[PDB]
């Protein structure tokens, strides 16, 4: 998995 | 072993229209987030130590 990139937006669930 | 921390003044911009004092506050912080989603998370700073 990629590794470094958090949209920073609780998309879940 | 050092930990250099950089800070730089950035002029923010809000959209035309939206009213209400509460809604304006949320937008002032929304601008702080959009700045992080273009400079912050790509360089180094985490989602934890977000200034302002």
């Amino acid at each position: 998995s990629e590794d470094t990139f958090n949209p920073v937006y609780p998309y879940d669930t | 072993n050092q930990v250099e921390l950089k800070y730089e003044w950035v002029e923010f911009t809000l959209p035309e229209g939206n009213y209400s004092e509460t809604m304006t506050i949320d937008l002032m912080n929304n601008a702080i987030v959009e700045h992080y989603l273009k400079v912050g998370r790509q360089n180094g700073v985490l989602e934890s130590d977000i200034g302002v």
